[PDB]
């Protein structure tokens, strides 16, 4: 769950796979500019530690 | 050896505010900052990359910047990395600059322009760090134990890293139109210069030289350099040339090590 | 292992030695371009841009 | 942590493009209409809307 | 505190300091620094440059 521990999963450092759920959101850009605004919930291992 | 550093130019990208409250396009944008590094050392990344001259040759005095598609030099002195107070910059290569910093909520980079002009770009940032181990100290001591830590070497060898660069898109321009009577020429110098008008049917496609209309004003005709030639950077703030996108491939200096720290 | 058109050439021997950026740079950016999923990417850049 | 990649925007205009999916981790996509780009020289995609 | 500062004509710095206790916060709701590339426009004030 996004803002907790786990929120990627790995099965091994070195595999390929990956389960991240941390709620990655999309918004409209304004008038006049080109940058992609985004919104996203803090990684959960930031505040794990 | 390899000099993968002649294929990258610098650009120009938008940055928050320039150190006064107003935002405007600024050589010296400022990109992500990163700081995994245990002891508190930041790696700094420009818009402009620094530490070459405008001739692709290494010189630890000349420094790229962008400016009107055109690549002008700056000396590497002045190059100010401010927090609170007053940073310490330990490296300096490509894009990234290394830097040390003491508490603080936000920093600026700022170089001195051609014309000796200071030129700023400032982003929030919480940095606050805590040294390794068990005592919140400031700075080392004498006598003391040694702990494992980690920080950013100063070599440049392979490091397994990737940065992504592709073509840049049409740059767009108004003052190459020069409307004279009835008719505008195209500026030159070797930019072959997209174009597209409205008056008679147009005319439309991608010239090298000077042109000249007759026909109608300047607002029917585009001045879109294409340039070419050059690896930019996938950055997010310009737009790219083509949806499926070509995509490269560039290392970055300054990898991780472990080091002693007392 | 990298691929120009239908060339088939390895990596570490590309046909446009020597000087490949000099001779013809947006040749040399484009085919590179093909080549980033390829695993021999890095000894191809290398070769394209190293010459005396 | 995670590392959240976000490539540089495609501006089609005098014309649209059209959102396709991907097989990546939490991959998100989306189509604005009625933007009017500006860059450091002028705004271009001169069709207005 | 504040403090202003101008050097004299041989090249003296004269100065003067004044106690004031300087915090301001922004309008709105949040206590931000600097402003973001992405957000509301909120109305305040300020002081114009013209000397009208
Ligand atoms: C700083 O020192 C540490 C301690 O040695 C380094 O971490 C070590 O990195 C090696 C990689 O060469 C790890 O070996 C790994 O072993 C696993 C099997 O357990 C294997 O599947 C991997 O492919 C790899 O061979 C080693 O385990 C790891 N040590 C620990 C305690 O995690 C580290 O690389 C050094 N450098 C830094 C941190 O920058
Ligand atoms: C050069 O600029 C002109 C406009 O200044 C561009 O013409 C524009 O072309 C697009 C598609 O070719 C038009 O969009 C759509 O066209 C269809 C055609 O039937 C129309 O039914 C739709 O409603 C929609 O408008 C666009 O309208 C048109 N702009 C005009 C006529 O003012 C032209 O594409 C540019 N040249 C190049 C090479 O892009």
């Amino acid at each position: 769950q996004p803002g907790r521990f786990g929120d990627i999963q790995s099965r091994t450092v070195e595999s390929n796979d990956l389960y991240a759920n941390t709620a990655l959101k999309l918004a409209r850009p304004s008038p006049g500019m080109v940058h992609v605004p985004y919104t996203q919930t803090p990684s959960g291992f930031k505040y794990w530690l | 050896h390899f000099n993968v550093y002649k294929a990258t130019r610098p650009y120009i990208a938008y940055c928050a505010d320039c150190g006064a409250g107003h935002s405007c396009h600024s050589p010296v944008a400022i990109e992500a900052v990163r700081s995994e590094a245990t002891d508190g050392m930041l790696k700094i990344q420009f818009s402009a990359q620094i530490g070459i001259d405008k001739s692709d040759n290494h010189d630890y005095t000349k420094i790229r910047y962008a400016d009107g598609h055109a690549i002008e030099n700056a000396v590497r002195s002045s190059l100010k990395v401010a927090t609170s107070g007053d940073c310490f910059v330990h490296g300096t290569m490509g894009h990234f600059i290394l830097a040390k910093c003491p508490p603080g909520e936000f920093l600026q980079v700022s170089i001195q322009d051609t014309r000796n002009a200071v030129r700023a770009c400032r982003i929030q940032y919480h940095h606050d760090p805590q040294p390794v181990g068990r005592e919140k100290f400031t700075i080392r001591p004498h006598y003391g134990k040694e702990i494992p830590c980690t920080t950013y070497q100063q070599t440049t060898a392979k490091t397994v890293e990737e940065i992504d660069m592709h073509m840049p898109p049409d740059t767009p321009d108004r003052t190459l139109l020069s409307q004279q009577s009835g008719n505008v020429k195209i500026t030159v110098g070797g930019k072959k210069v997209k174009y597209n008008c409205t008056c008679g049917t147009g005319n439309v496609g991608t010239t090298n030289s000077d042109m000249t209309i007759n026909t109608c004003l300047i607002e029917q005709c585009h001045v879109s350099v294409t340039d070419h030639k050059k690896w930019q950077f996938n950055s997010p703030f310009v737009p790219r040339a083509d949806e499926p996108a070509r995509k490269g491939k560039v290392h970055i200096p300054f990898p991780l090590d472990n080091i002693t720290c007392r | 292992m990298c691929v120009l058109a239908n060339a088939t050439f390895p990596c570490f021997q590309p046909p446009c030695v020597p000087c490949c950026y000099e001779n013809n740079a947006e040749a040399t950016l484009r085919m590179l371009e093909d080549n980033v999923d390829r695993p021999g990417y890095y000894d191809l850049l290398q070769a394209a841009l190293t010459c005396r | 942590e995670y590392k959240t990649v976000v490539p540089s925007p495609y501006v089609k205009c005098c014309g649209a493009s059209e959102c396709s999916t991907k097989e990546k981790p939490d991959y998100q996509c989306k189509v604005y209409t009625g933007v009017y780009p500006f860059m450091w020289g002028g705004a271009y995609c001169f069709c207005d809307s």
